[PDB]
């Protein structure tokens, strides 16, 4: 993984040089992100599960998906969705933390699509339960913390597709 | 960087970064503008701080540019200072990163290995490094010099160990 | 079921099954028209074993139905009595299975992350099917009931103990 | 795997349904084969050694396959061979006893004719010698008990074919 | 062969061969006109020597030629005598080889497995395999002999063993 | 694997055939050949690291390789290209020993064209270090067993391509 220090500095020594003055900029923007970045990474840790609970019941709940013959049916297959969707969470907070996408490339999305065909879990349900999840955070975060964790959240289901 | 070091230890943990590791996150990302001062004045000053360092290094080594040295003639020679530039640009990136790891993944992790196998001496090596870091301090504040010294002192101490 | 359970075992140890584990799996076998007229009595009989335990579940606890409790209005009320008829379909398939593998893979394994979710209380949901017991044993012989007992103990214990 | 009880309760379950009148005759059906069954697997059990070495003898022996250039050539080969087809009675026995192929398909053919490709094991003849067991296995386990474990044999060289 | 041990156990070590290790194969390999001369001296009397071996076989287990034993009929002494002449090639491709594992590979890995499945006493076997050395050795000078001898025992001791 | 002996034993044994003529000339020449094969091994393994080296000096040194963008661009990719570089030599020497290529097809090139296709290891320069290896071995080891090693690492530049 990188984070958006580590990003620009690789691009930087790919090609042998000091960092120059456009890649100070994008490491000024990330540095004074910092505060954001910290509060919106407290704020969802200590409220992961009521976000992943919202999310659900906004998206998935009453519906097919949790009826016979539908991939959330049986306790087993419900918690094992819900363990997914704390991942997605944790990982994409690690990725607005880090300003960059490669822990999502390197941890999350790796094979994860195929696996999912192979088990018949449900593509477009579980973009559903992502997007939820974007908003809801949205709603706890702020806007502007909101937008971060939205690209992330946003990789993790343009990723699956 | 230090962002990342956390969000490893975290994952390795399943867990979500912890009020300590945020606030530790936090009190370096305040840091910035020093770094990149520090970066730009060691980048700025690079032809100098590697010609103040490979004057003291060859008085100390002249048989390094004598015959059978490995520094003899000026393609070897202007390799060596080459080599010099490489190194300042990797400790302003530990600077920037607030770590070692730039240094270390781009020009530590098998240093030993390619130096010997080019017939250049590795305590040559941690002699040349020594003189840079007192060329690159000089042009520092005694405040961005003590930040700066761990970052050539960790290449110092990694060529002189295993 | 009672055969699979052999077979696996059996296939663990890379042998046929004993004289032993034959034994069993006959004795099973031949318990069948037993297993039926439990699991087809429950079926015809869910709607009113299901109010019999609804009834006898939220007079004793009323508080999951006033403001504020999960069971809180019709569509949610409704969804307690949809599940309980779903506790009781698991039974029948434990019954005729001969083993509680049917009513753990479906309705145990991540039952109490799946309540806790929803935020429906894990001890409301012991004390929901104790009263289904009551009310599906009552509907059976003496020796019936011996026989199905087992299988809403194995839910209620399960639901019981982290 | 799956027994054929647990078949019947799958195909319910995945319905939302108690079992109906049809899949109640299913499972009385499998009930009532109970003897049959077991007993098939205590005659198997005890002279499975004899059958495959029967079988052997009447479908490879004496021919091109344990002749250089064969693939049961070298005592190595040979061994392995016998090997394979301890695994099949064994495994069709199971399926028997369970009235169900599932365990087959999970634990038997699951790479298996990749695997055999890879290595240059003749299809044609393992095909021959598992139909031998089959006919072996009838010679003693009688008509009806021969042909729920024909199904099964028959089963395995259908996946390999 | 010899060779290809020692190349294994190099490559298990990550290394190079030792001198003492090189120093093995190149006195093994200048013994290879004495190889191929003792191979082609069995195969040339290969239809001589199975004759006097089988002789002194069934002069002590006559009963494996008798209604019920494993050689009984022509067709299947035949085949006895076929397994014979296989077994004294793989002992010619073992003098060659300097080592065992041609026989091992071909011959022996199994062979238990093999015989047993086959009806085939496993101390006949061993009893066959011993009157076949003593019909080789027979044909070879002293020194050729005891050059031949260890792979007729390593035979003998294989079939004797586990 | 096997050496030149166990390649001449196998092609026999496949046919059920003791060694006739042509199959004990082989042998004899591969017995004659000890002297040469032996001293080799012994020159190499005392020069190996300085047979690398100087591979290297010739091959790859100064050029696009070294610098930013460039495969062995960082010490740990240097590194790695050496010990790489070392691997060849070191089974090349084995393949000579044994008078058999076999060693190499098992425990070389065995999917190394694919790890190198995925990791962005350039094909082209590595064949070049291998060839100039080529050359500077044949140089201490003189013309006939320099011819010996040459048929084992142009095998391997074979298998690459
Ligand atoms: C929930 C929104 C939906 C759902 C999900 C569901 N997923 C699985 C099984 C797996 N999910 C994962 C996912 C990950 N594992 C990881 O380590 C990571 C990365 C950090 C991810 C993203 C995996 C590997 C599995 C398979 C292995 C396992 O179960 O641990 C299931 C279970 C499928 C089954 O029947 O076994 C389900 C149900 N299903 C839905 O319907 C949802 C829309
Ligand atoms: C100067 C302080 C010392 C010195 C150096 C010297 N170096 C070389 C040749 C090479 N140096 C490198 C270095 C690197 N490759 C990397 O990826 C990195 C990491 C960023 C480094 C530092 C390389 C690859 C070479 C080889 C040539 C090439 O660039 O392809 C020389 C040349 C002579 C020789 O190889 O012996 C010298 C003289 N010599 C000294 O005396 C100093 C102590
Ligand atoms: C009734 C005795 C108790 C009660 C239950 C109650 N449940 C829900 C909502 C859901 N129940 C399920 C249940 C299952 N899904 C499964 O795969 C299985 C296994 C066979 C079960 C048992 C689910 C998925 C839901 C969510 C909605 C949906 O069906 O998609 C509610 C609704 C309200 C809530 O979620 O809090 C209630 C009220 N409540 C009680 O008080 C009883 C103890
Ligand atoms: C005998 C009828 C024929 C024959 C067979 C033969 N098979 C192999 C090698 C393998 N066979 C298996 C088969 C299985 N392994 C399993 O775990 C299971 C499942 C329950 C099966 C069916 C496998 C995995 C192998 C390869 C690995 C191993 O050897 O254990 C061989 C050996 C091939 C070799 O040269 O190594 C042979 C000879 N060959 C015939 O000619 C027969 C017709
Ligand atoms: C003769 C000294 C003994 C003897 C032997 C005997 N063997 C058979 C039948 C077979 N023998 C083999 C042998 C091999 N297959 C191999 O790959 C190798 C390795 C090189 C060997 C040695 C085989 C395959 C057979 C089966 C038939 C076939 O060739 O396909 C018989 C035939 C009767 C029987 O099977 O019982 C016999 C009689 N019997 C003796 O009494 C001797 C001690
Ligand atoms: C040097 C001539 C060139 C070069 C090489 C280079 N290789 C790698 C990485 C790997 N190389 C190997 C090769 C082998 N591993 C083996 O076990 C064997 C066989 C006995 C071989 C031939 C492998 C497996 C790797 C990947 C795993 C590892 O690194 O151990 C690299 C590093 C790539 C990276 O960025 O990680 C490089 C640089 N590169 C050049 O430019 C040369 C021309």
């Amino acid at each position: 993984m990188q984070d958006a220090i580590t990003a620009v500095i690789n691009s930087a020594d790919v090609q042998g040089k000091y960092l120059d003055g456009a890649a100070m900029d994008k490491l000024k923007s990330y540095f004074a992100s910092g505060e954001l970045r910290v509060r919106a990474a407290s704020v969802i840790s200590a409220n992961a599960a009521t976000i992943v609970k919202e999310a659900v019941a906004k998206s998935l709940l009453y519906s097919d998906v949790t009826r016979p013959g539908g991939n959330m049916y049986t306790t087993r297959r419900y918690a094992a969705c819900i363990r997914d969707l704390d991942y997605y969470l944790r990982y994409a907070t690690y990725a607005m933390l880090a300003g960059d996408a490669s822990i999502l490339d390197e941890r999350v999305l790796n094979g994860l699509k195929e696996t999912y065909n192979s088990l018949g879990v449900p593509i477009s349900s579980t973009v559903q339960a992502i997007q939820a999840i974007k908003e809801v955070t949205a709603s706890l975060v702020g806007a502007d913390a909101g937008k971060e964790m939205g690209v992330y959240l946003d990789y993790i289901c343009s990723g699956l597709s | 960087s230090v962002v990342s070091q956390v969000i490893l230890q975290a994952d390795d943990q399943l867990r979500y970064p912890t009020s300590g590791e945020l606030k530790g996150i936090q009190a370096f990302l305040t840091t910035g503008a020093q770094r990149i001062r520090i970066a730009e004045t060691l980048a700025e000053n690079e032809k100098k701080i590697v010609d103040q360092a490979q004057k003291q290094l060859f008085k100390k080594h002249p048989e390094y540019r004598a015959p059978g040295g490995n520094a003899y003639g000026q393609r070897q020679y202007n390799q060596c200072l080459r080599d010099y530039g490489w190194y300042l640009r990797l400790v302003t990136y530990g600077v920037l990163a607030g770590n070692k790891e730039p240094i270390e993944t781009t020009g530590l992790i098998g240093v030993k290995e390619m130096y010997n196998s080019l017939n250049v001496p590795v305590p040559g090596m941690v002699d040349a490094v020594t003189v840079l870091k007192d060329a690159a301090l000089g042009l520092l504040s005694a405040e961005d010099a003590n930040e700066t010294a761990p970052y050539f002192d960790y290449i110092i101490q990694f060529m002189s160990h295993h």
